[PDB]
């Protein structure tokens, strides 16, 4: 045990500490505040503390734990909210009987008292069991049922005693591996260093789309299950709402929401809203909250804990991928992680990179975003999980030229750049279609050919319409609409209709909270057909000025197609869209006759 | 066009599997050289293990191995870690080792040489010593096993030129 | 694609057959030069040099 | 019963250090300190007798870097006695604060007695447990239509007022402070004037008395002439008093933190003294967390009927949203009420520009029984038509009114009768949310039902 | 004949680690520390991480650790001073393999059976011994082979912003980089696994994996061995090209990530920083990397260097692209605006330049009209951009007849000449014919930059 020697915000240079390793976990202070070592200079080892350092006194003992920052994985992870360090907020509140996070609470990461229905896997006594093999499944909840208990990735050997089926607490031994004569006892939970990525057999190309349920996203800039995503944009653009509408209705099996430097009321909103929504997956109306775990490190909670929250979230997502679940980790305000790194570097005195950030920010972000990606799990049986990272980079001042935004665009394959100007007009989700891109469009051809064959053709056609009308509107804003031709006027009107009735998706509304892939494809077909048939009609000789008044009914029916509630069923909404297309064709035929 | 594209994809698949079939066989040749080379070092390790058995022939080698590492340390006092089977030899060789270090390094003779009781693992080390500084913070893994490991690391081109002729491609 | 898949095993067997000569040549070279290389390595490992650092 | 107070019914001696080993800027570096405590309020005793407080900032072994709130002007090495209180800064809080006027540091300046403390609370506060937080769904009938119907204010909302140098942020913030009331059932108020000029201080201290709020408002007035660093602890003191009131005596507090740009400037002028990482525009890198520590002390908590609303008035320099203060305030807070220089020049009061204004607690507290069912759709439709009108006004200023289409002309008419008959409002004229929605519908009835592309068909049928 | 030494040099193990911070490990009492030495830090867990001595004092040695300093204990880490700079074991059998960032293999193959231990830093080539490369390679890309032509031995990077298809362009160049049998060495530098797998897949599909050696340093790999990866790849390339008389096409992707690694290492040394925080000597470091191209007087071999580069914010003024332009011979500029407009390859030939086109252009090398056609295309494209700006600012009607022709040429040039599908391999002659079909839009009077003796013969 060393002693504190200097405290300056969230850095505690602790003297008499010969023997501490880099990124080792220490218990700084009498309250046993959790801290990690980041720099060593002889005896004095500079510690960043994941807790309020106020009140620390020189000479306060600091204990070297002997193990890097480790997150406990196993049953009980789901349907709980955690702090930056792996601490349950519910357990902390009930232990402290207060509404504040006390300094130095050491509640167990996973509820030990709750007993789980363990049912042993295919492995029998004597069979060689390698890292990551599944030796049993616990019934976590009605939705994440069969929470398959993996062996620790570094563990290997032959089974000596596997527990029979029954009810077990986490502290209860479940399996004992004999390896080279040294028996090791394994339980339902295993710790894991957050910095070290969980091993996988082999990563795979992510060929299945993460259906966000939002028309603009999954119709113009798709994200695949296992693809890094970035959502830059100023305050109020809608990064948090896109993240929440993704974690509420995506096709991901399990979700690890990470509020790294977010607002407290946002996490409270998630806590009260997720139990009130039900996912149609698993053949029942099970609540969303049974599949989401939350890592809430709000903005005012300790600066250093933001990095711990990000790494804990990604490690939970990696564990649930190794189980075989299509996880979708969501790092809310990933720029707050960069700001935490900048603050800690400023405390350390390290030389800055561009704009105050440390020189290693790009490397840390790259190593974090490389954790994502579909990959075959480590051991038998064959499992194909996936982690999709959707992190909301928050630029300083709204300009995408921020170092965190550039270092995130260099690594992420998707870029859902938000526009503050579109955000102000309540044009939501305010996706800036000019700069946003998705590098997974080529990969998703193998899925769009199997389902919805015309989807890519419609996507490029609508991107063409939007780009052409954006350029035309840019010209018109300085040269007037006098010189526009009839075809150009149709392009302008059609793209305005697209922006105001298809791209815009009013979340927190009954009809357009979740526009799934089939309704999105049908609406997309309706809009594209309207544009194509209007252009054909004007080419046939019909004047656009008269055609607008003649087909206002068709235009309003198209714009009102977004009001078709998806809950009516795929067959019903598809039928309504077929009827709308027939009515549109008949109306244009009558007008052009 | 989709059928033509699929045929092109299948054709490129044939090239992909044709290379990986040849690459796997090509790496079978490379693994054969390393495995046989490992046999050379496997045979060498056993032969050096027999050197320590012949205490008469191994006697002055040990005095050289201690001195060859003492001259690198240049510390006035040193700690010599040796096997359980060589402490007796070193207890008699120390007097000459002190003078030999004094002469070769052209400095004052060693102040004190101490055979530490932390004997080397007899199963992994066949001979030699691990000479350390006075405080045991700076040391030299001058054992026969480590010596052969260093030779294996730093001599591979010479073993290649011995086992095989120089590569016909390598000119200039 | 099925026709190409069927030929993979035949291609693998043909590749394995051609390599087997190289493995035989490697084994012969190893057996021929094993004594010489072992002698050189042993003579190098034993009989150490003893020279202080050139800058000392 | 209350045995917690008895545990602190003890005496603890304090060490007086005449060991000042130097001083540079606002930082006093001590030496020979006996086990320095990081962030411990320290009472310096100047040679002239003046007593200046200060809190430790860095405790390199047997040395403490004490920053003094009132400035180091006059600190001598061989005469100042630096006395360690051994505990972080604490304000003596009680239910008797309500109705008193405090200085920047909490020392009363109303010629009244010292606060008969019910408890001492660390001014830094503690992060409220996000599991204990409650999402504020109780909307406040603010009275100003531009806020009640668009960018709505919930109870635990922390919605700042963004305004330029000369805009009437104080007048609007006083109107919100005097008319705020729950729509479907008063607010205790806590004030924190940071760097305001005496005119603004007297305006608030007189408006509260005029409306009778002063019987339940505690003012923390840190004017321009007050020490610059005291503005760092003034908002923490105000929010600690408000946290006590709300979360312990179960009151509804409406915290107002005037001139938050002055607090940000105090942060910059302190960080630049410590040569810290310069973030952007010179503000320290950690200013996000420094402002978050302030703003996040708001919102309702589980099991307690209290609630802290925040309206931190902000003075944007050069009326730029991209400036670090308004940018980070927008990221941290849950809305903003953008007071517009262009609107103020046009003569509209309140000069609220709804387009940059936002409220993240308006997706809740709208619809069903909280307000009329048309609120959520009508606000969005008003935003859409206001933006269309602004774009068409720009197009008109460029090319001429002849090229404006029928929709553009309708947008111009809507924008005119919107800015001049819906945003505009008397200073003492409060409009219920239902009346504001009725006026909004009267504006919307300019368009035919077809052009209202945002209102749901059911809402159109029932209300248009 | 060949000469080699069976020599065993015992290595000093130092447990005297003083302190560790960032990527640097500071030792305390090394005996005669050697600069640019390679050390093996034995962690308390037993794992061994290589290092490299960056600076020495009387007894100190500021070791940078390639595999990161996580888990290094000041009381149980033992540093083993090897006694020589970083030497890669090369062989003619190294072709067709895959290696990690630090030179260790990734594929299931064994350790490379050494043929020579080459110092990775290399040795300076005598400028008197360098042959000026005047043998153009027909890269197949129209915008490169026609207007920014590459000569065999030229170090020409691909300046592409974040998210642009520079990987696709470089894979295309590798696939169809014949002359008007290239061995390839690849140095992945923090590229994501998607990009690395795409490069590996392309090299396998085009049959190149039989004659290519990849040095993959993924984004998951440690961020300091990005300083050894270019040197390892380039010393392999130098070995093959010079001492095997082979032709090598080196692809050093993400030199921006290499410079980020240099910044991370330099900022931990508290060195005086250059622009944007990059080290002052970063010009010299990037020069030591890039300047290892070119043919040699004796050995029939060439390292045609194509270091892909990620200019942040799509800016040339940024230090990495600026110094890469200073060192390398021109650049291939990939344009975000063109990519958004949908062109592939999105090469913007206005910032693009090839310093050896002036010699490998034509007049008996490729075609008589090559140089004049390229100059005419570049001039008319600049005129087209100017005309587009003028039309956007002051209306299209105000544009002159020449400006309108320039706009039509710009459209038909971006949409039909630069625009080419991947796996399309138009020869330089086909590229010149398409260029002429573009230039015939203009009348013969408005083609002033074309020499009349070629205009009258090709119009
Ligand atoms: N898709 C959407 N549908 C409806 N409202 C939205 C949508 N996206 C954002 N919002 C609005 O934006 C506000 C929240 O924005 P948020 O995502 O928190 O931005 P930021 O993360 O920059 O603060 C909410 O008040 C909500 O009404």
């Amino acid at each position: 045990y060393g002693a504190i020697y200097s405290v300056s915000g969230p850095v505690v240079i602790a003297e008499n500490m010969i023997g501490c390793a880099m990124y080792e976990l220490v218990k700084v202070g009498h309250d046993n505040l959790v801290g990690e070592v980041i720099r060593i200079d002889g005896d004095k080892a500079t510690i960043q503390v994941y807790e309020e350092t106020a009140g620390l006194t020189v000479g306060d003992p600091v204990l070297r734990t002997g193990k890097p920052l480790s997150v406990e994985l196993g049953p009980g992870l789901m349907e709980t909210i955690y702090d930056g360090i792996q601490r349950p907020l519910k357990a902390i509140k009930e232990e402290s009987q207060s509404i504040y996070i006390p300094r130095g609470i050491d509640t167990p990461a996973l509820d030990r008292t709750i007993k789980w229905q363990f049912t042993p896997g295919k492995f029998q006594v004597g069979d060689h069991i390698s890292g990551g093999d599944i030796y049993g499944s616990v019934f976590e909840n009605s939705l994440i049922s069969s929470h398959k208990i993996l062996l620790p990735p570094r563990s290997r050997g032959t089974i000596t005693w596997i527990a029979p089926a029954g009810e077990y607490t986490l502290d209860e031994k479940i399996l004992e591996v004999e390896f080279d004569g040294k028996k090791s006892d394994f339980t339902l939970y295993h710790t894991w260093p957050v910095r070290v990525p969980r091993p996988v057999t082999e990563k795979l190309s992510a060929d299945y789309p993460l259906l966000t349920g939002q028309r603009v996203l999954d119709a113009l800039f798709p994200c695949v299950q296992g693809g890094t995503t970035c959502i830059p944009g100023a305050f109020g653009c809608g990064k948090t709402v896109i993240s929440q509408s993704l974690s509420k209705y995506s096709n991901s099996d399990a979700i690890i929401y990470v509020g790294c430097g977010e607002r407290g009321n946002e996490m409270a909103e998630v806590l009260m809203e997720f139990p009130e929504l039900y996912t149609e997956m698993s053949g029942t109306k099970e609540p969303i909250m049974k599949r989401t775990t939350l890592v809430a490190n709000t903005s005012n909670m300790p600066v250093a804990a933001r990095e711990a929250s990000i790494y804990t979230g990604i490690t939970l997502a990696e564990y649930f991928r190794d189980q075989g679940k299509n996880v979708s980790m969501i790092a809310d305000s990933s720029s707050r992680w960069a700001e935490a790194l900048r603050e800690i570097s400023g405390r350390l005195g390290e030389m800055p990179a561009d704009q105050g950030f440390p020189a290693y920010l790009g490397a840390k972000l790259a190593s974090f975003y490389e954790r994502a990606g579909k990959a075959v799990a480590l051991g038998s049986p064959d499992r194909t999980g996936s982690v999709s990272i959707v992190a909301a980079v928050s630029p300083a001042g709204g300009d995408f030229s921020d170092p965190v935004t550039t270092a995130t665009l260099g690594i992420t394959q998707v870029f859902w750049g938000l526009d503050k100007k579109l955000a102000q007009r309540k044009h939501f989700p305010s996706i800036n279609t000019s700069v946003s891109y998705s590098k997974y469009t080529n990969v998703l051809n193998k899925f769009y050919d199997s389902n919805y064959p015309e989807f890519p053709v419609l996507r490029d056609r609508m991107k063409e319409i939007l780009s052409n009308a954006e350029e035309l509107e840019q010209v018109v804003q300085l040269v007037g609409k006098s010189a526009l031709s009839d075809s150009d006027k149709i392009t302008l009107d059609v793209a305005t209709l697209i922006k105001e009735d298809f791209l815009q998706q009013n979340g927190y509304s009954t009809y357009d909270a979740f526009c799934p892939i089939w309704k999105t494809f049908d609406m997309m077909r309706a809009f594209i057909s309207y544009h194509d048939e209007a252009q054909k009609a004007v080419a046939n000789g019909a004047n656009w000025s008269k055609l607008a008044d003649s087909t206002g009914d068709v235009k309003h029916a198209v714009s009102s197609s977004k009001f078709f509630e998806p809950s009516r069923g795929e067959k019903e909404v598809h039928g309504e869209f077929e009827k709308l297309l027939s009515t549109m064709q008949e109306r244009f035929a009558e007008s052009t006759d | 066009g989709n059928f033509k594209s699929k045929l092109k994809k299948a054709m490129l698949s044939q090239q992909i599997t044709k290379s990986t079939i040849a690459n796997k066989m090509r790496l079978k040749v490379l693994s054969a050289r390393e495995q046989s080379l490992d046999g050379i070092f496997e045979e060498t390790k056993e032969k050096l293990s027999g050197i320590a058995n012949n205490r008469d022939e191994y006697k002055p080698i040990l005095q050289s191995l201690i001195v060859e590492a003492l001259l690198k340390l240049l510390e006035p006092k040193a700690i010599v870690k040796a096997l359980e089977r060589d402490v007796d030899l070193i207890e008699s060789m120390k007097d000459d080792i002190m003078r030999e270090y004094g002469e070769k390094a052209q400095r004052a003779p060693l102040e004190e040489i101490v055979i530490s009781n932390d004997y080397l693992n007899k199963d992994l080390v066949s001979g030699g010593v691990v000479v350390s500084n006075a405080s045991d913070k700076i040391e030299i893994n001058n054992t026969l096993e480590e010596r052969l490991k260093l030779l294996s690391e730093e001599a591979l081109p010479a073993i290649r030129l011995e086992l095989y002729g120089p590569s016909k491609t390598r000119k200039f | 694609e099925q026709k190409n898949a069927g030929g993979v095993g035949e291609l693998e067997k043909k590749a394995e057959a051609g390599v087997q000569g190289e493995l035989a040549e490697i084994k012969k070279i190893a057996e021929k030069k094993k004594d010489d290389v072992v002698k050189i390595l042993i003579e190098t490992v034993i009989k150490p040099s003893a020279e202080v650092h050139i800058n000392a | 019963n209350k045995k917690a107070v008895e545990q602190g019914f003890n005496v603890k001696p304090r060490l007086n250090y005449n060991t000042v080993s130097g001083v540079n800027g606002p930082l006093v570096i001590l030496e020979k300190v006996k086990f320095p405590r990081y962030n411990e309020i320290v009472n310096l005793t100047l040679p002239d007798g003046t007593v200046r407080q200060g809190q430790v900032l860095e405790i390199r072994g047997d040395r403490a870097i004490v920053q003094v709130f009132e400035g180091t002007s006059g600190i001598d090495v061989k005469k100042t006695t630096v006395e360690f209180t051994g505990e972080s800064l604490r304000i003596p809080v009680s239910e008797d604060m309500l109705g008193r006027i405090f200085d920047g540091s909490g020392r009363p300046i109303d010629n009244g007695p010292k606060v008969f403390a019910e408890d001492y609370l660390d001014i830094n506060g503690s992060p409220i447990n996000p599991y204990a937080r409650i999402y504020p769904e109780e909307m406040i009938s603010t009275g100003v239509s531009a806020i009640d119907t668009m960018n709505s204010i919930a109870r635990g909302q922390k919605i700042p007022i963004f305004s330029a140098s000369g805009l009437p942020h104080n007048e609007i913030a006083a109107q919100i402070c005097r008319q705020a009331g729950l729509v479907r059932p008063n607010f205790s108020i806590v004030f924190a004037a940071m760097g305001v000029n005496l005119e603004t201080a007297r305006f608030f201290k007189q408006d509260f008395e005029e409306n009778g709020s002063l019987e339940r408002t505690s003012l923390f007035l840190n004017l321009a002439n007050d020490p610059t660093i005291e503005r760092i602890i003034t908002p923490r003191l105000a929010l600690t008093t408000a946290e006590y009131l709300a979360y312990q005596t179960e009151r509804h507090v409406l915290t107002i933190l005037t001139d938050m740009s002055s607090y940000a400037d105090a942060l910059r002028e302190v960080s630049a003294a410590r040569e810290e990482v310069p973030g952007r525009r010179g503000y320290p890198g950690y200013m996000y967390t420094d402002l978050s520590t302030i703003y996040e002390r708001a919102g309702r908590v589980e099991g307690r009927n209290g609630s802290i609303t925040q309206i931190p008035i902000l003075t944007m320099p050069n009326d730029d949203i991209t400036h670090p203060i308004p940018d980070l305030t927008g990221y941290i807070t849950e809305g903003q009420i953008f007071v517009d220089r262009q609107l103020h020049n046009k003569g509209i009061y309140p000069p609220i520009n709804v387009l940059p204004s936002l409220s993240r607690l308006m997706k809740s507290a709208i619809g069903e029984g909280m307000t009329r069912k048309d609120h959520g759709d009508v606000s969005n439709q008003l935003y859409a038509k206001y933006a269309i009108g602004k774009d068409a006004a720009a197009m008109k200023a460029v090319v001429g009114e002849e090229a404006l289409s029928i929709e553009d002309k309708l947008s111009l008419e809507f924008l005119e009768k919107f800015e001049k008959t819906f945003i505009t409002q008397g200073a003492y004229e409060d409009r219920t949310v239902f009346e504001s929605l009725d006026q909004a519908w009267s504006l919307l009835r300019i368009y035919p039902k077809e052009m209202l592309n945002r209102i749901s068909p059911k809402i159109l049928d029932e209300f248009y």
